[PDB]
């Protein structure tokens, strides 16, 4: 009955409504400290110099933008990689025109997100379930440290990672498809498949195990209601599923076990995103995707244009107008 | 003793102008049989004054001060020109080179951002006749050039510019254009600014000056789009002669 | 007139935005007068013809060309190592028919502005103070209700 | 279309003369001036000064005239700027300067040759996407 | 901002040292089956 | 050529702009995440129904008892994220409507884009940027991207209308 | 106004936030 | 009233010919012997009066008089203008290829 | 910003009706139980 | 000449009428301009109020 | 007319929001 | 000028209307000067007063 002790107990009781643990007890504070920074930046914060050129972009609400054009802005390039926080500035003044909110929000970001990954390891071990839910959430949150800090890292600056908004997260997406050919690296491929295949499978067994709901209600009341929270039976029939979604392809490409099926879900989009996660993080080091540029031809050696220059052609003017204004020497190195 | 750049990095010393001695009273003497340059001015704004509009009758609004929001970006250093003497024994500094400007941006109350060219682009500053010697009561006053915060290539956010750009407002295709024709059409300021650069330390042995500066000039008006504020900017110089 | 108000491309239904609303009087303004057929010369007297905007492109560059499909003017983005402006070409604007017939008009910035109406085809005079018309193309009832019933299909 | 002997057939001096060379020297050529060139000059340009490419009729204009095999042979031997003045063989490649270059060492004679018979073949081929840059890519 | 920046330094070792000493109360034993 | 046509739509229709798409990139990730935790949540409330390691072997396909804890799997959701499904149903009926509405969404948008009846621009932003040219956001900034490619991709993309685009007229920022 | 409304539209599901985990029907057991 | 003053210099001879007082440095690469000797020390003194004002630049050696003699109908000059000359932009105007 | 007027009366009832239609239904839920 | 009761202020008044002049962007209601009033701006009544 | 615009939704929630209020009562009645 | 302001019936609150809403701006406007005190005569050169 030591004071240690029981906040002890408490932080780590699991009859708290929302649980806590040490991994919340940094979550919590740094998850308030971004959320609360990001709305008011959102809503009242004034325009940003992003690219350190002394051109603020407008990103919130109450300086002309709606919900898809708004957004917090990344810190000015003339900042690069340093450390901006609130008391290196010499005014709350200097500190907005250059970005800092950007920083205060990703960085206590990633930390409270970090600490959502082992928050829910450490639940899972107070309940006695398995421990591999936050396994999972490293693909979503390996994804959110490659935008937000290793592309930054290799490229040299926070300006270059992807800012905090709708219209700008499209603004991200096309420079990067310029300076690295996104579309065109295998990573990113794997990505598509990962999220397309994911949304595929979520759809296929939505539809199967809906398909054989075993008849436990009247035609006038929601099928739902033919499952009872904690009842210990199952409430299709999977060997009806397997008999038709064997038939539908052939025997031996449908499952019959259950455990196989649902690691199966669990592990092609998680796979498929860490890839993508880490073609970010890769590009970030400029290893790009596939150049075919003038691959082929002829006997004489004319060009003989393929689908990849037509791309390159879009990229070259994507390329040419990013940051019309940032550019002094003919190569864009970073 | 002198520090090296791996003292000086991150500090803020390196946007200082170097200083004097308070005990540098002495005077420089003028043989006018030589010729003089400037090896290095170094001009450090410290105050950056925005003039109002009054907007009613004859008020004449003041200056108010502003906040700096740019950082340790704003003083012009290692500039040098000819010192020539004149037939009246004032002297006449003659810019020549050197980092002679910089972008600055400050903000009034309000919320009111006002981006200048802090500058002495071309700058001619004279002293009274009858020097002889450079005293801790020399002054010199000049004045100088202040170009387009933006030179000819820069590209507003619709695309728009003068030496580059489109030359219509693009998204608005049957927009009636003469509402729009300042903003379409982009124009180049050349104004001019002046300063006082008023001598308060000499160190005669080494030919070393430093002291106050006042300078007027105008504020950015983006190619045309509005028009300027005035700027008053005060600060502290520093000078290095040297027998040509 | 009626024939020549066909010829232009804010009356094309493909030129239009899902959110931009009412009639096309909204956008470009109630049409008043054909101001007349644009006729483009150099400085050696070639007819020069301008490109006419694609549907597809919500803006286009100004290329004036020869009956042969040769690039003889424009209106250059870069101006530094320009060839083709209306300035260096001495392009010139007169006009045939409708409100403008007779008239032509040497000064390059108004060339290039008739220019510019060009590449939407035959040119007009339109009211947009009445309907405070904001000057974007909208679609006709064509394309309000092919889209309406194509998603309702 | 195909390298037939007429695309092959280049300038080898100022008094016109003129030299045919083989489909292996133009293949020979081409490996050599991505080994030794290309990383400054991919396409005809010049990444660390685009004023000056490789242009036929940009070399035509310089002094010593460059648009012939003696002329670039030359060139790799000796460069100068675009007007003659200065020998500029410190900062760019060239035999004179094979020590502090050292991927001209190894260059022979009839190297040089097929490098120079590149550059003089291939807007021959290409055509405005030699030294256009990438407005023509 | 000295003082926000001493403010931040001491909440911020506060909860860090809070996370330290969390994990190293015996954090294996709290589970719902073994505890040793 | 796929990659070509996702290019062609960002340039000339403003493709992702437009609120039909967004909700379909909604269904396809949501769809997606609830792919991956739907999954991994079954995986991870498994009952220990056998002694092996490989936790696969325990599962026979004609037993009548759920494999895994609907009522852990309740709890850990409901402290962890707040809210958690509790009918088993309607969890697999929510994975079958996510991503198939997400598409319906998306084919919508697309028979907009037939008649180029985009969500091109917003008409407010452009009077004030027109008027303002100090005015920027990151939709004028993303516009002049779609510029860029249209002009640099249209001659070689659409050769059938002999466009010929003289340099000087190519839009182009400083340098680039 | 149309600041007004984005801010009004977003404060409305923070609340929905609270009362969908504060007061949701409790799942009960069979 | 409002004009943008580099698309009126393409109508003067400036957009013909190499304006000795406005025109970027890259373009003295166009006539042989120019580059970069001679386009250094023309640019640098500037500004003329009149196209044969280039021949009285000190230092000139008689082979430098004689390339600037033969190429004196492809230069011209017009009054500065202060948007082409600013910026350093007759050395580097921003445009490479 | 010069915004379309009628978007606020068109996102007010956006919101409004179906919300309130919603709440109907489950209001009368209740007090059938 | 445009004094708050021109504008239709209603709370600004009572605010100001008890000693709150001064906003955070450095205004203040009686004309000064350079002015620093600390947490107890216009601003900072109305976000104590929030919370 | 020159009318002032806001009273087109003044007088839309003025009839909305008091009416529904009464419609939710009344059907909630009837349901019990 | 302030003290003319206030000599105006534009300021006095009893010239209003139960429907004509917002501020005083939006009705008389947003006064910008003083145009000064207006004396009137008559042709004999007399001061005359308006009601
Ligand atoms: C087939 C149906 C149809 C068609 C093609 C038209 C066509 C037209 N009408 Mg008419 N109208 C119709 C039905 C139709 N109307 C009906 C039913 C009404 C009564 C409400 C009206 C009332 C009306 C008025 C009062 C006016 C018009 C006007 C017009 C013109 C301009 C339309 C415009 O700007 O659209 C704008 C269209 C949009 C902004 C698209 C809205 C579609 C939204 C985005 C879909 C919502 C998506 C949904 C919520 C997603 C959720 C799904 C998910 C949960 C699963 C045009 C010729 C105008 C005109 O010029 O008149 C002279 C005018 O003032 N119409
Ligand atoms: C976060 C990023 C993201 C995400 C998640 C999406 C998601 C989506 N995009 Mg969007 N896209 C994005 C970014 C993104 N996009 C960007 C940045 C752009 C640039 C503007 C685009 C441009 C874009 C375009 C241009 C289009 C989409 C479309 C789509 C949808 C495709 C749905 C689908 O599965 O089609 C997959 C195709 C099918 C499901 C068709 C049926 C396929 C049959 C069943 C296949 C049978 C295969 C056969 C049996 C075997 C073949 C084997 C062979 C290979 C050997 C989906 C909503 C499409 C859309 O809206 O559709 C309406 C579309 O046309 N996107
Ligand atoms: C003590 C209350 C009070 C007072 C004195 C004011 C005073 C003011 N406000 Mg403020 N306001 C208040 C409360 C108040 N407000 C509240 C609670 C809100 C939140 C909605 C606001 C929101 C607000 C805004 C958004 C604005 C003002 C503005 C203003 C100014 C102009 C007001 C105007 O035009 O009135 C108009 C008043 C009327 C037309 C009177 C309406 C009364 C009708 C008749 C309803 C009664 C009928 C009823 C149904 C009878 C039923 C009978 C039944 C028994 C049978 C003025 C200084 C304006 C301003 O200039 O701000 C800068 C402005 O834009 N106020
Ligand atoms: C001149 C002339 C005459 C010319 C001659 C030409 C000529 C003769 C022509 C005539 C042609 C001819 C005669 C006809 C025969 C041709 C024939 C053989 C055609 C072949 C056609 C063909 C291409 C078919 C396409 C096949 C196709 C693409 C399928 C491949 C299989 C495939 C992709 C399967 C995916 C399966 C997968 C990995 C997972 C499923 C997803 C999944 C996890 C679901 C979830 C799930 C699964 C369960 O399992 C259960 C249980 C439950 C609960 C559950 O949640
Ligand atoms: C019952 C309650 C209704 C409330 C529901 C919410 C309100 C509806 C919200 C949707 C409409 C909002 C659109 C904004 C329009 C507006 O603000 O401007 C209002 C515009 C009117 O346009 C006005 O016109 C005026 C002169 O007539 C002036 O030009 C104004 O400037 C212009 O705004 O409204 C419309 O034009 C109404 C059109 C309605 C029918 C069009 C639909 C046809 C296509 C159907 C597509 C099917 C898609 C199915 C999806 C699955
Ligand atoms: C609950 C949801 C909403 C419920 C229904 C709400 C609608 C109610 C409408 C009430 C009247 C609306 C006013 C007309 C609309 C109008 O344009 O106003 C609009 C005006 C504002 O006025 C606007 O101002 C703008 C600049 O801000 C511009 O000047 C515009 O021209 C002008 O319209 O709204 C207000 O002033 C808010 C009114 C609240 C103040 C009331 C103070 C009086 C209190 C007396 C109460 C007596 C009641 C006793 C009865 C017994
Ligand atoms: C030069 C040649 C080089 C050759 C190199 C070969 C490369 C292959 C390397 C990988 C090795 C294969 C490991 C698979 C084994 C396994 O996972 O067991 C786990 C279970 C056990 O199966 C289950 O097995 C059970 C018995 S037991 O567990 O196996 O003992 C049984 O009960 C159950 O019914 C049965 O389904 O397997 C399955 O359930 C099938 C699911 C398939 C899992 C693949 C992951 C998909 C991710 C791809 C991502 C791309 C998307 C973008
Ligand atoms: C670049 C290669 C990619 C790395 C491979 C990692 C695959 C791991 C799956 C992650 C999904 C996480 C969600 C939790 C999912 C979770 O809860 O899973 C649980 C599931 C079964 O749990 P058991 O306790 O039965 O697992 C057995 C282990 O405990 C040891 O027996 O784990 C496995 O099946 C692991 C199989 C990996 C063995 C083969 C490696 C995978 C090969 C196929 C893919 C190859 C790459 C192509
Ligand atoms: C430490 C803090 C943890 C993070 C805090 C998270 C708070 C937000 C959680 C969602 C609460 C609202 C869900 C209401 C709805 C609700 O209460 O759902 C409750 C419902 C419970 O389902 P049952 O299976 O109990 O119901 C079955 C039958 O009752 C059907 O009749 O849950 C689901 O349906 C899960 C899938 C919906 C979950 C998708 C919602 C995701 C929310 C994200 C949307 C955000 C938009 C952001 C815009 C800015
Ligand atoms: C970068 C390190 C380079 C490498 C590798 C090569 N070249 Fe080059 N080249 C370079 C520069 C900076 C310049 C301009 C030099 C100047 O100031 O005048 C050049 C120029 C040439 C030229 C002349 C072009 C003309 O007159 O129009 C030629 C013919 C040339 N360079 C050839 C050449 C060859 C054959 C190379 C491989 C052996 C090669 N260069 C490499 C920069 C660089
Ligand atoms: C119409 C009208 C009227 C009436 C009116 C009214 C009555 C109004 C009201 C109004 C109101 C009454 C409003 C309210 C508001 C509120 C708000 C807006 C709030 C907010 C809050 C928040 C947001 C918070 C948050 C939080 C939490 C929750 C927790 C923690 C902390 C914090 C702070 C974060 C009259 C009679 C005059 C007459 C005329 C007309
Ligand atoms: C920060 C610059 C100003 C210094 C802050 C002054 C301290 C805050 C005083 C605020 C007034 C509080 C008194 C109001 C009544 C207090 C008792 C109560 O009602 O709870
Ligand atoms: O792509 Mn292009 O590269 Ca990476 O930097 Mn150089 O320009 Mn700029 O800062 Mn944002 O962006
Ligand atoms: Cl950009
Ligand atoms: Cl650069
Ligand atoms: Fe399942």
């Amino acid at each position: 009955a030591n004071l240690w002790e029981r906040f002890c107990n408490w932080v780590t009781s699991t009859d708290n409504r929302l649980y806590v643990g040490w991994f919340g007890v940094i979550m919590i504070p740094t998850l308030l400290a971004a959320t609360i920074c990001f709305v008011i930046a959102f809503i009242a914060a004034p325009p940003v110099d992003i690219d350190g050129i002394r051109e603020p972009v407008s990103g919130s609400l109450l300086y002309g933008n709606n919900i898809i054009t708004g957004a917090v802005v990344p810190s000015s390039n003339a900042i690069g990689l340093h450390f901006y926080p609130i008391w290196e500035a010499a005014s709350l003044d200097e500190w907005l025109y250059n970005g800092g909110p950007y920083q205060l929000i990703i960085f206590h970001f990633l930390l409270g997100a970090s600490c959502y990954m082992g928050r829910q390891w450490e639940l899972s071990y107070r309940l006695g379930m398995r421990p591999w839910i936050c396994v999972a959430y490293s693909a979503p949150l390996a994804s959110a440290f490659a935008v937000f800090l290793i592309y930054p890292i290799g490229q040299g600056s926070f300006s270059d990672g992807m800012p905090l908004g709708i219209s700008g997260t499209f603004n991200f997406m096309i420079v990067f498809q310029a300076e690295h050919n996104i579309l065109m690296h295998p990573f990113h491929q794997l990505g598509v498949a990962g999220v397309f295949g994911g949304a595929l499978f979520c759809a296929m067994h939505g539809s199967l195990v809906t398909s054989s709901l075993i008849r436990e209600t009247t035609e006038t009341e929601s099928a739902n209601y033919g499952y009872k929270f904690g009842q210990e039976e199952e409430t299709y029939n999977i060997v009806a599923a397997h008999g038709y979604f064997g038939r539908l392809i052939f025997q031996y490409a449908s499952f019959n076990n259950s455990r196989s099926l649902h690691f199966f879900l669990a592990a092609w989009p998680v796979v498929g995103v860490w890839f993508t996660a880490l073609g970010i993080s890769t590009m970030a080091f400029n290893l790009n995707g596939f150049n075919f540029n003038h691959s082929v031809i002829d006997a004489k050696g004319n060009v003989i244009n393929t689908w990849a220059d037509i791309i390159n052609r879009a990229n070259l003017g994507m390329e040419v107008m990013h940051e019309r204004n940032a550019h002094n020497f003919p190569l864009d190195l970073a | 003793q002198t520090l090296t750049y791996d003292d000086i990095v991150g500090t803020g010393l390196a946007n200082k102008c170097p200083t004097l001695d308070d005990t540098a009273r002495g005077a420089y003497p003028i043989d006018s049989s030589q010729t003089y340059r400037i090896a290095r001015l170094c001009l450090q704004p410290t105050t950056f004054l925005v003039k109002e509009e009054p907007k009613n009758k004859r008020q004449e609004a003041e200056f108010v001060p502003t906040k700096l929001v740019t950082r340790e970006t704003t003083s012009l250093d290692q500039i040098q020109g000819e010192l020539k003497v004149n037939s009246d024994g004032s002297l006449t500094f003659v810019e020549e080179d050197g980092i002679d400007f910089q972008p600055v941006t400050v903000q009034m109350a309000g919320g009111e951002r006002i981006p200048l060219l802090f500058t002495v682009k071309n700058l001619v500053a004279s002293t009274q006749p009858n020097v002889t010697s450079i005293t801790t009561s020399t002054d010199f006053k000049g004045e100088f050039n202040v170009p387009s915060y933006r030179t000819a290539n820069f590209l507003d956010p619709k695309g728009r510019g003068l030496a580059s750009g489109y030359d219509s407002a693009i998204a608005l295709p049957q927009a009636k254009e003469e509402e729009l024709a300042r903003a379409n059409v982009k124009r180049f300021s050349l104004t001019k600014g002046q300063i006082s650069l008023n001598v308060a330390k000499v160190d005669g042995r080494t030919g070393e000056i430093a002291g106050t500066f006042e300078s007027e000039q105008l504020s950015d008006d983006d190619m045309g789009a509005h028009e300027p504020h005035e700027v008053k900017i005060q600060g502290v110089f520093y000078a290095s002669i040297e027998p040509a | 007139e009626k024939l020549a108000f066909y010829d232009y491309i804010g009356n094309n239904p493909a030129k239009g935005g899902l959110f931009r609303t009412g009639p096309m009087n909204k956008g470009d303004g109630i049409a008043q007068a054909w101001k007349g057929h644009a006729v483009f010369r150099n400085k050696e007297g070639e007819e020069l013809f301008v490109r006419r905007m694609p549907a597809f492109f919500e803006s286009f560059p100004v290329i004036l060309t020869d009956k042969n499909g040769v690039v003889k003017a424009d209106i250059p983005f870069r101006r530094a190592e320009s060839k083709y402006s209306f300035e260096q070409q001495g392009v010139t604007v007169s006009f045939y028919g409708g409100e403008l017939n007779g008239q032509t008009f040497t000064d390059p910035p108004t060339v290039k502005s008739y220019a510019r109406k060009a590449i939407f085809g035959e040119i007009f005079e339109f009211d947009t103070e009445t309907l405070n018309s904001d000057g974007i193309f909208r679609t006709s009832p064509r394309g309000w209700f092919t889209f309406a019933h194509a998603v309702f299909a | 279309a195909e390298l037939t002997p007429e695309v092959l057939t280049v300038p080898l001096n100022s008094e016109g003369k003129t030299i045919t060379l083989t489909e292996k020297q133009y293949l020979e050529g081409k490996r050599l001036f991505q080994y030794a060139c290309a990383s400054c000059h991919v396409g005809g340009i010049t990444k660390t000064n685009p004023s000056l490419d490789l242009r036929t009729e940009t070399l035509a204009l310089a002094t010593p005239p460059r648009d012939n095999i003696e002329g670039l042979v030359d060139y790799m031997k000796n460069p100068t700027t675009y007007d003659g003045e200065q020998e500029i063989a410190e900062v760019h490649p060239s035999l004179r300067s094979a020590d502090i270059f050292p991927k001209m060492r190894n260059l022979t004679e009839k190297d040089l040759v097929a490098i120079a018979g590149h550059i003089l073949v291939e807007p021959k081929i290409l055509g405005d996407k030699w030294g256009g840059g990438k407005v023509y890519y | 901002m000295e003082t926000l920046k001493i403010t931040v330094y001491i909440v911020v070792t506060f909860f860090v040292l809070l996370f330290v000493f969390g994990f190293l109360s015996g954090d294996p034993a709290r589970n719902p089956k073994r505890k040793d | 050529a796929i990659f070509r046509f996702l290019l062609f739509f960002q340039g000339f229709h403003n493709w992702t702009l437009n609120p039909f798409h967004m909700m379909g990139v909604a269904g396809v990730l949501g769809g997606a995440l609830l792919c991956a935790i739907h999954g991994a949540t079954v995986e991870n409330t498994l009952f220990q129904d056998g002694e092996g390691a490989s936790t696969f072997r325990a599962f026979n396909p004609t037993q009548a008892e759920e494999t895994y804890s609907m009522v852990t799997a309740n709890r850990f959701w409901s402290q962890i994220f707040g809210i958690a499904f509790s009918n088993k149903r309607w969890l697999h009926f929510f994975m079958l409507f996510v991503p198939v509405t997400g598409l319906w969404m998306s084919a919508i948008g697309v028979v907009g884009l037939a008649l180029n009846l985009r969500s091109y621009d917003f008409i407010s932003q452009e009077i004030r940027a027109a008027e303002d040219p100090e005015f920027e956001t990151f939709y004028t900034k993303n516009l002049l991207l779609n510029e860029g490619i249209r002009a640099w991709m249209a001659p070689q993309d659409q050769p059938h209308e002999n466009f010929v685009f003289p340099e000087e007229v190519l839009p182009r920022g400083n340098a680039l | 106004m149309e600041t007004i409304t984005y801010v009004f539209i977003f404060a409305c599901i923070i609340a929905l936030f609270f009362f969908a985990i504060f007061f949701r029907e409790p799942p009960r057991i069979t | 009233e409002l004009v943008n003053v580099v698309d009126e210099k393409l109508g003067t001879a400036y957009g013909e010919k190499i304006d000795l007082n406005n025109t970027n440095i890259a373009a003295f690469i166009q006539y042989r012997g120019l580059y970069p000797t001679l386009a250094k020390l023309i640019v640098k003194n500037a500004p003329y009066e009149s196209v044969e004002d280039v021949l009285n630049i000190p230092g000139l050696t008689e082979r430098q008089k004689q390339i600037l003699r033969e190429n004196l109908e492809h230069f011209t000059v017009t009054e500065v203008e202060t948007a082409l000359v600013e910026g350093g932009d007759r050395y580097n105007n921003g445009l490479y290829k | 910003m010069e915004v379309n007027q009628l978007g606020l009366i068109a996102t007010a009832l956006f919101v409004l009706v179906p919300s309130v239609f919603l709440i109907i239904l489950y209001v009368q839920t209740e007090s059938q139980q | 000449l445009n004094p708050m009761w021109r504008q239709g202020m209603f709370v600004l008044p009572f605010m100001a009428r008890l000693g709150v002049t001064g906003s955070w962007s450095g205004w203040s209601i009686t004309g000064e301009t350079g002015i620093d009033p600390g947490f107890w701006s216009f601003e900072g009544v109305a976000l104590a109020h929030i919370v």
